[PDB]
């Protein structure tokens, strides 16, 4: 979450992270089972067979 | 509690130790996603908490 990934508490570290230079990509097989708020604020781009 | 080596005061304390004033708004977001499926129910801890 880019709220939390400009303050990102890692708690065995307890230091915060800016993560937003830190470029993710998440990627997945079905869009059932990726949890709910993982899914509304990610950018879906749908890759077909 | 002290002696779980998980040590959390929860998210709300997390909160508060990132705000550092009594005084904040927070956001508990998506309320309805709140199950009893055998991992305890925490809505009945948001019971104290609101």
């Amino acid at each position: 979450d880019p709220e939390q990934n400009h303050t990102f508490t890692d708690h065995y570290l307890d230091v915060p992270y800016d993560l937003s230079k830190v470029f993710f990509i998440t990627t997945a097989n079905t869009l059932s089972t990726i949890p709910r708020p993982l899914l509304d604020r990610m950018e879906v781009i749908e890759i077909p067979g | 509690r002290r002696t779980y080596i998980g040590a959390l005061p929860g998210k709300i304390i997390q909160g508060m130790k990132q705000v550092g004033v009594v005084n904040p708004v927070f956001l508990l977001d998506e309320i309805d996603k709140l199950s009893s499926d055998w991992r305890g129910d925490p809505a009945a801890a948001l019971l104290e908490v609101l």
